[PDB]
């Protein structure tokens, strides 16, 4: 589902 | 005797090629890791989410403030969160011995990183993790604890020590983690190949394959 760049 | 879990492995040659990448702009600093290989730096595409940052690359053999990143030749691995950046001739190159391959369902992975000290660097390695491919993407799930800042860290197979991917994503609420895999024949196709470079590449999340993920940017 909802993901973000780990930065 | 032989047992379920793999024995001692040397991850130091990988650690020796890991870089710190800082992309600095007015009011924002992108801090990730990269992998050096010859005159190339392998990084996440999302390092360049913001245009015109000044890029500083810290390595075991020096610290290189290349400044404005838009002047650099780059080669995206189109469809996934990997980019190759070519350095200027005055940037001292890395060796060209690391092996890259795609993961398989046999693999388990450790994250490898590096600490930078006064006269030397030291190697860091995580617990090993099972992996699970995310359909219709280049992403694979892993269960190794990560902090913001660790994108670009290599995931290394404990079967043969090949680099299988670099860390990329986390779920926004449940904390699941995902790395992006290298493609087949990566070195031959993207590094050894004289063609396919450009200076006018710009980041576009829509050009990455997301499958059922929704990217929150």
């Amino acid at each position: 589902e909802t993901v973000r760049f780990q930065s | 005797s032989k047992a379920l879990l793999k024995g001692v492995r040397d991850f130091n040659p990988i650690s020796a090629c890991v870089c710190l990448l800082e992309n600095s702009s007015d009011g924002h600093s992108e801090r990730l890791f990269g992998i050096g290989f010859g005159p190339y730096i392998i990084a996440n595409q999302h390092l360049f989410r913001r245009n015109n940052g000044e890029l500083t690359i810290k390595t075991m053999h020096g610290e290189f403030a290349v400044a404005n990143s838009t002047q650099l030749q780059m080669k995206p691995v189109e469809g996934r969160d990997i980019i190759v950046i070519k350095m200027a001739k005055d940037f001292p190159p890395f060796p060209q011995k690391l092996k890259f391959r795609q993961p398989t369902i046999k693999d388990r992975v450790c994250m490898v990183s590096t600490n930078f000290q006064q006269k030397s660097v030291s190697s860091l390695v995580s617990e090993s993790s099972h992996i699970v491919h995310k359909e219709d993407t280049s992403f694979w799930q892993h269960w190794i604890t990560t902090k913001d800042g660790q994108a670009g860290s290599p995931l290394v197979s404990i079967i043969d020590g090949n680099i299988l991917g670099i860390h990329s994503l986390t779920h926004t609420t449940n904390g699941s983690n995902y790395f992006v895999e290298f493609p087949e024949k990566f070195v031959a196709t993207y590094l050894d190949a004289a063609d396919g470079w450009c200076k006018n590449w710009k980041f576009n999340a829509d050009k990455i394959s997301w499958g059922s993920f929704t990217l929150v940017e």
